[PDB]
């Protein structure tokens, strides 16, 4: 007896790295299709300074 | 259910800037075919037994026999000659 939808669905953790930031301009990171995002975590590595 | 102000009425909504109309329309997400992978085993070495248990223990018995029954040397009474 198997929850067939629950076993065919994945639950993933992935990280990325975006660059090319400009002061006082909106940097946009787009969410992709087919994914149902549960949490976003953004880390601002400001050139070796946090 | 608002009441119309007759001294300062207003009209319907006017056009405003819009949010680039194709960017509010999604794609229909395209499922490929899938498979529950592997050849499944038929049985599992379970950590618990799958049968019933008993709450109390009952005493069991088995029959035994006695032995060859012998005769006896009785102490025999006296004769009833009107004293007894």
């Amino acid at each position: 007896i198997l929850p067939l939808i629950d076993l065919s669905t994945l639950y993933n953790l992935e990280n990325s790295a975006q660059a090319g930031l400009t002061p006082n301009v909106d940097f946009v990171v787009q969410y992709a299709n087919l994914y149902r995002y549960l949490s976003t975590i953004a880390v601002f590595d400001n050139g070796g300074s946090f | 259910m608002a009441l119309i102000n007759p001294q300062f009425p207003y009209a319907g909504p006017v056009p405003i800037p819009g949010p680039a109309p194709t960017e509010t329309m999604p794609l229909l997400n395209y499922r490929v075919e899938g498979r529950i992978a592997g050849i499944q085993q038929a049985r599992q070495f379970m950590p618990f037994l799958q049968g019933p248990h008993r709450e109390v223990a009952e005493q069991t018995y088995y029959a035994i026999g006695t032995g060859i029954q012998m005769g006896q040397t009785f102490n025999q009474p006296l004769i009833n000659t009107q004293e007894g």
